[PDB]
RNA sequence: AUCGUAGUCCGGAUUGGAGUCUGCAACUCGACUCCAUGAAGUAGGAAUCGCUAGUAAUCGCGGAUCAGAAUGCCGCGGUGAAU
RNA sequence: UUUUUU
RNA sequence: UUUUUUUUUUUUUUUUUUUUUUUUUUUUUUUUUUUUUUUUUUUUUUUUUUUUUUUUUUUUUUUUUUUUUUUUACCA
RNA sequence: GCUGACGACCAUAGCACGAUGGCACCACCUGAUCCCUUCCCGAACUCAGAAGUGAAACAUCGUCGCGCCAAUGGUAGUGUGGUUUCGACCAUGUGAGAGUAGGUCAUCGUCAGCU
RNA sequence: CCUCCUAAAGAGUAACGGAGGAGUACGAAGGUGCGCUCAGAACGGUCGGAAAUCGUUCAUAGAGUAUAAAGGCAAAAGCGCGCUUAACUGCGAGACCCACAAGUCGAGCAGGUACGAAAGUAGGUCUUAGUGAUCCGGUGGUUCUGUAUGGAAGGGCCAU
RNA sequence: CGAAAGCUAUUUAGGUAGCGCCUCGGACGAAUACCAUUGGGGGUAGAGCACUGUUUCGGC
């Protein structure tokens, strides 16, 4: 990962210098970036799930997993234990590989791409964001698909304040506003 | 006409209404209290035959208190009929009063008229009352 | 974790307790691996080893040998203070690696469990 | 019956007693084997010299005198057998 | 839950006895139970009781 | 990482040839071409867009 | 020449923008032009209508009314059946 | 074969 | 009173097995007719008596009340 | 003096807030070849290591904000004997709960290491 | 038959007293080793909301426990994975309970195992309901008997 | 000398049986009772709202 060997070098005491901080161990880092796809609509098909898989593991690099209900809801027509999810998760060069790909070549792919809302970090430095077409990434190809899918983007960071996650997340060039 | 809302259990066991009221023998919402000398049930009619001769009195010009609240159930048992085969059905809600215990408390009115609001309303009350001023210890 | 791996230790720590014998509890860490054999009572130390010894203070410590080394100490030391059958207590490590290492060496060495 | 009131409300069940409870005090002699709590659940817990059975019994697993202690971050009621 | 034969396979005549969901288990069980006419672990096999 | 459970996972050359920026990374892609960089020869991927090229009337009549 | 059976290079409603004319005046409420959008519609239930030859069917072109405003009305010819 | 009424 | 039977669309009736609401007659709009019938096309239409309860989900499972039928309510 | 392991005890030991600690130790930490891990993930587990930091965690110290503990006195109840208007009362023996004053930022044991 | 209360702080204790359940389930929902921690709330996030899946922060349990209730449950008794058949055979010191007949718990010993690196754990399941004597008859075993003798029939003993 | 009108079971309920209670004989001999001091477990009276409910007033 090129990114991980950036952020060791120049982004970090960057980073550092930006927000003040006093001690090396006090800058932010990303943890984990982690993929999600909610199918709610399985265990009705079960062949939804199987393209929801596909789709995560080209995008990702990884082999996914499938994610069960953890109750059972009549509303949503789901039993407990009934697969309706799928997700990977991303650590180390994996995530640094994947953050860089989705910067640089996919996020400029979203259709009526404005930005990403700067308001949407969840109060502890972690970042969340929304793919509405699985297309953007160039690893699936649009001959062969079952349908347009989305995806879930969470961004978990060893930031433990707003400010400094954004700041964290901005220096690696994520394009916000 | 108070009655519990939802209950947990539809009969009671009868019970011994004994000791003194050491909780709930104190003018602690109005300035002025009706306070029980004796003690008996105290029948949801009752307690609502006593607020509205109250509140008839004072003429929505101060505030009643009620510290009573009619909370358990007495069952009756129909005429002609034989004893055993059960407990009989719930019939209406009375409210255990020891001695000491505040009914109804005033405040917002003239020392003489809720007198005599408190006055009325004990004349429709199954005890020995007397009337007391709220006080500080 | 801590809490976690004496959550994980305490149902072993408590088993062993109800045997009622002497218990060789060990706590490694990333630089450091110790040893110590527990009365049955369990507020007693009666033989102890580690890699703060002198002899392998100054050496490669965090290591599989030095887990052994400590391990081939402590059967010594347990045998000449009158233990012989004692109860491992991986104290909620995973018996694996550094662990296993010092386990076999006391139980190589002497020490018979 | 003149108020319709009197009616079906059928509940006269109660199953049979089960004679739980302490049965050997603190202090007392006992010898191995010896039950001293009947008990649902560990309402009592077995310390050192008693056992438990499958139906949370605890019994003494060697002679001596039975005592009853509070221990534990639990504050749980143990029951243990001293060799006294 | 209807009961079946676990029958020794060592031909000692010695079974076990026990009951069975023949919905959820179609199939004859057969599991490691002791002989005591043997003294050994072996195979009892599922009969009809 | 488990073995022989993930994807092919290998270098990838995306190149946005409208500003003619190289990225060289790691992907599951497959590229049809393979087009040398600096170093090897890395599977090739032409890009339409990337990080570097994504961005009174009364009076007058 | 092309499209090659697709809600499409079918269909052109509806909407956004910019204009031209007529007229004192185009908001209610004009007709056209241009660019963009691209809706229903894949042959239509019970039922029901016109037509016997230059007819039906189809294709355009004129006129009255009229400053402007026909898919209506009144006409004209072209191709041209089946029974 | 099955057509009531005004 | 008691024991059984139940209560669902406008009506009269079907469900139901915890994973849903039914014919028929209506009713509304069409169509045929000089016009109404009849007839033919379309449609609409259920807190499943109520009330606690269980379940992820109840018209359905438990409990209560309330209408309905029945069948009983005897000996001095 | 401090640190770590295992215990006693199980809130007067807790929570919250603030400060101090990196020579040993501990913790983060670096890497993932190897052992071993992940229904995906070196996150945790595991191994191989010391570039950095005491940030977090942890340990210690400080306090009364919360928690927790808590009298004395009185009251309620109560065994026995007596009386009673059945509420209770008397003699004797016991005696709460709640509340109040107040206390508390624990106290110890074995072993090892740095000073 | 089980759970709570009545039931008067050991046990027990009645009524056509007040409230509920049972007449099963499961070869894993048993054994072991290893591992894990729930419900809810708030914040962020594609469809996606009050509520699906994902991430974060609080959270001794406000969850779960095959089922009624009670008592229990962090060494979890709750939740996963691997291997397995201890849901073993012979028994059992000693106790609970008890008119009897029954019922209950049980360390330990021998044999054969299953899991664990091992110390060990395991004689079903968190427990307390899921049950029915004898007679009679059937079945799988067994040298015990075998009406003159040898057999056999029939009977006995063990299991069902 | 001296009960019982209890428990359990019962086509039982006004019968009967085992146990309890009475008597007689034998064995055993303080192992029994009372009181003082002392080791225990409890969820009752009382009390209380921490849980399950229920209740009134005020603020929100």
């Amino acid at each position: 990962a090129r990114l991980k060997a950036l952020y060791n070098n120049e982004l970090k005491q960057k980073i550092k210098e930006e927000l003040g901080l006093d001690n090396v161990m006090q800058v932010p880092k990303i943890t984990k970036i982690t993929l999600n796809m909610g199918v709610g609509g399985a265990s009705q098909d079960k062949k939804l799930l199987e393209g929801a898989v596909a789709d995560m593991t080209a995008i990702a690099g990884q082999k996914p997993v499938v994610t069960k209900a953890r109750k059972s809801i009549a509303g949503f027509k789901i039993r407990e234990e009934w697969p309706i999810g799928c997700k990977v998760t991303l650590r180390g060069e994996q995530m640094y590989e994947f953050l860089d790909r989705l910067i640089a070549v996919a996020i400029p792919r979203v259709r009526d791409f404005r930005g990403f809302s700067p308001k949407a970090f969840d109060g502890r430095g972690n970042y969340s964001l929304g793919i509405k077409e699985q297309i953007v990434f160039p690893e699936v190809d649009f001959d062969k698909i079952d349908r347009i899918r989305g995806m879930d983007v969470t961004i978990t960071t060893s930031a433990a304040t707003d400010d400094e996650g954004r700041a964290l997340l901005k220096a690696f060039g994520f394009p916000f506003k | 006409m108070l009655q519990p809302k939802r209950t947990k259990f539809r009969k009671m066991h009868k019970g011994r209404n004994t000791g003194l009221a050491h909780r709930g023998s104190t003018v602690a919402f109005g300035q002025f209290g009706l306070k029980s000398l004796t003690r008996g049930r105290m029948t949801a009619r009752q307690i609502e035959a006593a607020r509205r001769t109250i509140t008839r009195k004072i003429k929505r010009g101060g505030k009643i208190w009620i510290r009573v609240f009619p909370d358990k159930p007495i069952s009756n048992k129909p005429l002609e009929v034989r004893m055993g085969k059960g407990k009989g059905p719930v019939e209406y809600w009375v409210c255990e009063i020891k001695p000491g215990k505040m009914l109804y408390e005033l405040e917002g009115i003239s020392e003489e008229l809720a007198r005599e609001a408190l006055t009325l309303a004990a004349a429709k009350l199954p005890f020995k009352t007397t009337i007391v001023k709220r006080t500080i210890m | 974790k801590k809490a976690a791996r004496l959550r994980r230790a305490k149902k072993t720590r408590a088993h062993i307790r109800f045997l009622g014998v002497y218990r060789l509890t060990v706590n490694r860490t990333p630089k450091h691996i110790y040893a110590q054999i527990i009365s049955p009572n369990g507020g007693e130390v009666i033989a102890q080893a580690s890699t703060l010894d002198g002899s392998l203070r100054s050496g490669a410590t965090g290591n599989a040998d030095a887990a052994t080394s400590v391990g081939q100490l402590i059967a010594e030391r347990a045998k000449a203070a009158g233990i012989t059958k004692v109860a491992f207590d991986r104290s909620g490590f995973k018996y694996h690696g550094r662990v296993k290492a010092l386990a076999e060496a006391a139980r190589e060495n002497g020490l018979e469990f | 019956a003149h108020k319709k009131a009197a009616g079906s409300s059928r509940n006269g069940r109660d199953s049979n007693p089960k004679m739980l409870g302490v049965k050997i005090f603190g202090g007392q002699a006992i010898v191995a084997g010896n039950i001293i709590v009947r008990q649902r659940g560990t309402e009592f817990h077995a310390g050192a010299g008693v056992g438990m059975g499958r139906d949370h019994t605890l019994f003494a697993l060697n002679d001596g005198v039975v005592k009853f202690a509070t221990k534990g971050k639990f504050n749980r009621r143990y029951v243990m057998v001293e060799e006294a | 839950r209807d009961k079946i034969k676990l029958v020794s396979t060592a031909g000692t005549g010695y079974y076990y006895t026990t009951t069975k969901n023949k919905r959820t288990m179609p199939g004859k069980m057969e599991m490691k139970k002791f002989d005591p006419k043997i003294r050994q672990h072996v195979l009892f096999k599922e009969a009809k009781i | 990482m488990r073995k022989d459970i993930h994807p092919d996972y290998h270098d990838v050359l995306f190149h946005d040839t409208n500003a003619d920026v190289f990225f060289l990374t790691r992907s599951t892609v497959k590229t049809k071409t393979t087009r040398e960089y600096e170093g090897s020869e890395y599977p090739y991927y032409p890009l339409d867009i990337s990080s570097a090229s994504h961005p009174a009337s009364f009076n007058k009549r």
